[PDB]
């Protein structure tokens, strides 16, 4: 993706932004009295339709915000906040997440390594149930041997932790972290 | 309750009118109790760097808008590529600034440090007292990375109503700041370090190492009070010194201007994202804000023309987002650049400038972190109760014309001291204070018709 | 009739060669015959303030576009909000600017200041002779304020075509000045009587008061005139500087670089205001630029669409404005520090940078009122026949080898004056004159190979 | 082939410490080996002149566009003179700049320039060898002019690809420089000709014409480097001098971000042209690029409704290209600006500000032509080896209290050399070497407490 934005075969080394993983949908979550069992379902990123109301998201169990029997709860940009549930419970909505992702590019050496933004390690899996786009094997080639390594910008593939003190690695990842060739 | 507005007109302070006078000698105005005082800037050195997942921002995931896209998939390799150009060149004024404000050598930092001034700007061996409150009073959101998004997560209160969890919605990233708070928090210790002093002829090569009230001593010497007085009043200056610090623990409100200014950095880059998540639910005469719905409820024929009128709007907004982005970028630059050479002149020596920090002279001035920038102290010496006093541009030995003098970094005052006999005395030009005219305070010069004819005694020379 | 153009080489002026020389001692070229002169410069502080009301500007009241601008209500909104920060911006740089030209002392001013400097610049105890000029000079239309609006209406002449008048039918409205005319003068005047002097070190604490011409004398010392020249020459050098002042009553003109820029901040300010006039005819393919006539000439359903229309392109023509107008205004906010800095270094001191200020040296400058900015006059000092002569580096006793002598702010020439005995003179590095060698001229330094060894008489030390 | 990137920490290197200490005396820090080296900069200073035929880049001189386009003909001449505006300007600064360059009064430049110095910079008598590895490097396509327009022509080569001859279809012009690149050579070999000297007061005057190399020790003595080690080390210094220049044979690369940038300002002209050329083929959602085209394949009341979609888009991307330019052009005046204020402190003095020119004090520097700009270099002092050494604050005879006295531009240390039995000896602030104190190193000075009390022996008084 990022030779074709530059339209060439020699990308300068840098760190470049890569389009993100997106969501995974789940199986839906339907009320609507006037079927089983999708009453509820709490929770990850599943589908949903309320009374004809419709999007994609995350449910989990809040407090009682007002006002009751109005049931859809919604912020200043009209995004729908939360609902209030036949079974007497209101649950509030986050839409889904996402993982951001850029990579770690080396010109003089032809390699690269990645980084997933803050998401964190605990969600980072060697395969993707998401998704972006068709593979990142190529990252795998020396990761198929590797655990995921949390760092305080990230989670990262293939950096492995050296605890080298350097003035410039020509990639600094933020922080004090750097990404030495 | 209050009553009515009362119309005013604004005052205009007028000038402390000297006499103009004619013939060998003039009126002189000089003060006699100066005051110490801060004056205080706020000077942003960057922007605070964001990225954009276009594909994303103009739709999420829906097939039908990804086949669309395609034909205008060159506007977003357009608009990545710009704001990767802004954020790196934001690293490089960073690493610029911070490479000339490093020191090569300083002084350990160690409690008690000054003296008798009492110095709250030293380290909680971290940050500083100082910087702690410029963070805690500026009203910004906590910073995302650690744990970041599992804040967005549904593994948290829900309270959260962070504008960063919205990043992971409408594709936004905020990058982390380049340098870490811990490394700049040690750039800054290296230039507190560093005082004590700049003074001693340049001082790019040798360091002085001496206590930083010796350093204050030469600096006040340096602006005309003279040496017999800084000896005499060295606790009344320290104690003056003081309360002009001790201001600084209140001086954190929005009626300084200068806070204000580090308030108004933090609101612009807020205003600029947010402007983004509004623009999602924007609708540009298309049916739905919604790509999911607006394919739900069409038959595809219709459904594409909706969706690209959706689309095109879309991506104007983000062309008018990094045009306004490369903007603020350059101006943070120019900024930084600034920045930089107050560190090298304000900061690192004395100045004889004027017109560049507190307007009272200069004597030392300290910087601490703020956000996205530097936040400048600056120690300043106010005149008060001025007097005028009888002076002579010279003097010459009337029995021998050649003898001429004149007065090095002072006055040549017509006596009014009961200390000394001498019908005339020196005085320094920042504070007033007789003392005898002796060799140190002169030198000589050419005869002039102005100078005055001293019958009778002169020490310097004696005959 | 005048006939063909002729083409023409660019000319290239070719600097004085100064043959280079090896040995112990050196060509050195210095004027013989000085001249003042001045220069002026033009820099702009503000931007005309303007406000625009929104519920107007797109339409005239009419109600069926009050009811379809609801929709569109919120772009107003943010209209106003951006002018108004803008104009609160160009406030604070104004005072930022006045709170520093101030002086905390000055001298009153009187008639026959200067003694026999002409100085026209005097107040007509008022604005001032040289402000009236640049006044007249411009060509800016006469402002409202008082009376203002009763000169747009009918009780007033046929002829007047102001786009002030015309403000109350597009609904814009230009703000008046922050800080009045008089006030303004006022701290001019201030700077003023601060001059004579801003020498005797340190003038950020006491005052000198002294007549002009004692604080000229003591800046053409400070440039390496020596003294001896300088007593002899008083009133030929009070002539020369009323000729350069004297030129300035013809220097307004457009071919005066710096005349030029003040009658183009003038057109700049007018053209933003005529280009939101000229589009409230422009139509955006609607039937009619007017409102109420498109009503008029139509049934409901189509009436609605093409008003929508016609509101579009005119809320888009009031984004581009407020876009121009916020560039503007951080241009100036820029243009306004440079200001300050040249008033407290050129106007307050005299300036060894050179760079800044006519090509001269530096020697007393002025500030004066200009439409939208200050004008600055800087006199200056041009060297003129210019002579070669042969110079040393320094001089030593032949039989004492660690006596050793070098001029101070001058050289050490080969003596051409018959007046003179000694083979050797100290000559002001600025002017060109003869005097013989004296301790008053020279200082004591480690010895050299290039001096010269003088095998008898020397006067400091005279063994 | 490689393996694994490795994560790392970024190093942060620690300042010398420097024990501080209390009580009369205190440690002090000073270098023992100094190393000449070079630092780089490039200052834009012009934007490449672009004036755009609006009637032709809209529509090739078809007749159908040429009636529809007179209804839109007052865009094009608002182009016409925005553009002319920004070229007027451009012009300026490049004269404005060249008259402050400009030197009164030269030496001649022979070869042999400089002594034992290399001086590769001198004229090949031309440009110079350093502006021919500069302009060589860069990879800007070769200029019109001559003999420009019939490189377009089929009178040429097949495998021109030069988008100077795409101007000529697309109805660009590339304006000529304004100096001709002789007279700029010229005008910076002027310069180069000031050097020897900048000292000795003034310099705004009278010219030294003296020897490079004398300059340059006077220079070396002007940031506290003693005499007598000048005297000493003469070859050696020169040797030095002569590796940082070599070092700029090997300079010219893009990981020299001076450089790097110079590469860019060509980049950036190329593509603000090519921006241009790329939209002459985008449809608007026209069914062709072609005008030709689309009139051919259409019956007329569709065939101009086509036509002025594309002649709309057409427009407005002719209008956004002068916004780019405005804003460019502006940058790079305020650029110039800066380029102005360097050569008249940086170039034509020895600068004693720190923080501005590299980062070791300042000797003299250089400056050549560059595209676009001016290309600085700065020779400068590094420091290396400190060590640390006892030292006073200062001296006063224990007999008689009122003798005292204290260094000038260096520091009474402990005497640690053999060949010195005085107690304290005097050194530079730039560089360790100790000499015995003496009258010319030394001020008189009112007494302090924490003087050393000498019991016997000080030469300055002897008694
Ligand atoms: C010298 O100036 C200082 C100003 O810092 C004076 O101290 C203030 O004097 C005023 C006079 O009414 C009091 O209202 C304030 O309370 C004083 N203290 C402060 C901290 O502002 C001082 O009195 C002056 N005179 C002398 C002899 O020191
Ligand atoms: C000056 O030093 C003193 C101690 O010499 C300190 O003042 C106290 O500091 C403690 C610790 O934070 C506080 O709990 C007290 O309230 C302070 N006393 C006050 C404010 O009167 C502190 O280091 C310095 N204080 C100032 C005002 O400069
Ligand atoms: C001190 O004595 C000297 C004697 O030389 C005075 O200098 C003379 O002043 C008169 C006043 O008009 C001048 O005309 C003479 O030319 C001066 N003499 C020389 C040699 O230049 C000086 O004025 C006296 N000081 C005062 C205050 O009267
Ligand atoms: C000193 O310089 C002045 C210029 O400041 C010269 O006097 C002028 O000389 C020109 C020569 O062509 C005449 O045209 C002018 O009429 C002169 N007078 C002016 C401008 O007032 C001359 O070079 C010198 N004058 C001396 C030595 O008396
Ligand atoms: C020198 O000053 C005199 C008066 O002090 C000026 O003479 C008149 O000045 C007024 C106001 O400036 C003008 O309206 C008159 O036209 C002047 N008369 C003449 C005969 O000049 C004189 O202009 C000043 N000259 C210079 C060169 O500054
Ligand atoms: C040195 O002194 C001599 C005589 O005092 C000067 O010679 C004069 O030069 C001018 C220049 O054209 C002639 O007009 C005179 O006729 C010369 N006078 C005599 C008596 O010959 C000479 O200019 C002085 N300066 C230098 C640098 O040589
Ligand atoms: C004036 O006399 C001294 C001698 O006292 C000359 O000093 C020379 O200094 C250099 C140092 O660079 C020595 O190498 C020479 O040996 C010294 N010369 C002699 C004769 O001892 C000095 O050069 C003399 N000035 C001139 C212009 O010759
Ligand atoms: C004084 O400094 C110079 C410059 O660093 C030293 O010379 C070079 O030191 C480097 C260190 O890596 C060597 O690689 C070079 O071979 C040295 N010579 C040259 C010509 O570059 C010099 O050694 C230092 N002297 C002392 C006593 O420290
Ligand atoms: C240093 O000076 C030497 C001559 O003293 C020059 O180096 C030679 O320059 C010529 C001209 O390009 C070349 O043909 C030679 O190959 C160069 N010799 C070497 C050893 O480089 C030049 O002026 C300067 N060279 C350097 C490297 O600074
Ligand atoms: C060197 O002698 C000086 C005498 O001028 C000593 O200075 C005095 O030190 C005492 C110590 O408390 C002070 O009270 C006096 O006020 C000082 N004198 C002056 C004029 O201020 C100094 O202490 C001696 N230094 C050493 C190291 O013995
Ligand atoms: C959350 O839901 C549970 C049942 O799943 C309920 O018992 C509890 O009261 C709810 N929490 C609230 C209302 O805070
Ligand atoms: C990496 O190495 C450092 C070395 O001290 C260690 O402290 C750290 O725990 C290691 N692992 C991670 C995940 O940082
Ligand atoms: C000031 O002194 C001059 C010197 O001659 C004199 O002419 C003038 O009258 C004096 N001014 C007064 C006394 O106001
Ligand atoms: C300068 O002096 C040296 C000293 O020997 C001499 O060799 C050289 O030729 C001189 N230069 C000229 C141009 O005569
Ligand atoms: C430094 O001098 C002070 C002043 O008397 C003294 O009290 C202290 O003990 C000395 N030593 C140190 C290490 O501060």
């Amino acid at each position: 993706q990022l030779h074709c934005s530059y339209e060439s075969f020699d990308v300068e080394s840098g760190v470049y932004s890569v389009s993100s993983f997106e969501a995974k949908p789940s199986g839906s979550v339907v009320e609507q009295a006037e079927d089983t069992k999708i009453a509820s379902q709490l929770g990850n990123c599943v589908e949903y339709s309320l009374y004809g109301v419709s999007g994609r998201g995350v449910f989990q169990n809040c407090t009682a915000v007002g006002v009751r029997q109005q049931r859809f709860v919604y912020d200043a940009y009209q995004n729908l906040v939360g609902y209030y549930s036949d079974d007497g419970n209101y649950y509030c909505l986050r839409a889904c997440v996402s993982v951001p992702v850029s990579v770690i590019y080396d010109k003089e050496t032809k390699t690269h390594a990645t980084l997933f933004g803050s998401v964190a390690c605990e969600h980072i899996s060697s395969t993707m149930s998401q998704y972006s786009r068709s593979t990142r094997s190529m990252l795998k080639r020396r990761d198929s041997t590797y655990g995921p390594l949390q760092t305080p910008v990230g989670c990262v593939l293939g950096l492995v932790n050296s605890s080298l003190f350097v003035e410039d690695c020509k990639l600094p990842l933020g922080q004090s972290l750097c990404a030495l060739p | 309750v209050p009553g009515e507005m009362r119309l005013a007109s604004i005052a205009f302070n007028h000038p402390i009118q000297v006499d103009q006078l004619n013939s060998s000698y003039f009126k002189l105005s000089i003060p006699t109790n100066f005051s110490f005082g801060v004056t205080q800037e706020y000077i942003q050195t960057t922007i605070q760097k964001v990225t954009v997942d276009c594909k994303q921002y103009v739709c999420n995931g829906f097939q039908k808008c990804e086949q669309l896209l395609r034909e205008y998939g060159q506007f977003c390799s357009k608009i990545n590529q710009a704001l990767h150009g802004a954020n790196l060149r934001q690293d490089d004024s960073v690493r610029n600034l911070f490479a000339s404000v490093k020191s090569s050598q300083s002084s350990p930092i160690i409690p008690g440090f000054g003296g008798d001034f009492n110095l709250t700007l030293l380290e909680p061996v971290a940050r500083s007292a100082i910087e702690d409150l410029l963070f805690d009073k500026v009203t910004i959101a906590d910073p995302g990375y650690m744990q970041g998004y599992d804040d967005c997560m549904q593994q948290g209160p829900a309270s959260a109503r962070d504008l960063i969890c919205a990043q992971y919605v409408a594709g936004y990233k905020v990058l982390p700041p380049l340098m870490d708070v811990n490394m700049e928090a040690a750039y800054t210790s290296s230039l507190l370090g560093s005082i004590a002093g700049v003074g001693w002829t340049a001082g790019l090569s040798s360091f002085a190492a001496i206590p930083f009230a010796q350093s204050i001593f030469y600096r006040l010497n340096g602006v005309g009070i003279t040496q017999q007085v800084l000896s005499e009043n060295q606790k009344l200056i320290a104690n003056k010194f003081n309360q002009a610090l001790g201001a600084m623990q209140t001086g954190f409100t929005t009626t300084n201007e200068a806070f204000h200014k580090v308030q108004d950095a933090v609101n612009n880059n807020a205003q600029a994202l947010s402007k983004l998540a509004s623009e999602l639910s924007n609708t540009f005469g298309a049916i739905s804000a919604s790509i999911g719905d607006i394919i739900q409820r069409l038959d595809p024929p219709e459904q594409d023309a909706q969706i690209d009128r959706l689309i095109n709007g879309r991506l104007t907004t983000l062309n008018a987002f990094v045009a306004q982005q490369l903007v603020r970028s350059e101006s943070a630059a120019l900024s930084a650049q600034l920045a930089k050479d107050k560190v090298n002149e304000c900061v690192k020596a004395q100045s004889k400038r004027s017109g560049f920090c507190g307007q009272g002279t200069h004597i030392v001035s300290f910087v601490v972190n703020a956000p996205n920038g530097l936040y400048f102290m600056h120690v300043g010496y106010y005149p008060s109760n001025h007097i005028e006093v009888v002076s002579a541009y010279g003097l010459c030995d009337a029995a021998n014309p050649t003898n001429c003098i004149a007065p090095v970094n002072g006055y040549f005052i017509k006596t009014n001291n009961t200390r000394i006999v001498d019908e005339w005395s020196y005085t320094g030009s920042s504070f007033y204070a007789p003392e005898p005219i002796t060799s140190l305070n002169t030198k000589y010069v050419a005869p002039q018709v102005t100078y005055q004819n001293i019958s009778t005694n002169l020490p310097p020379p004696l005959l």
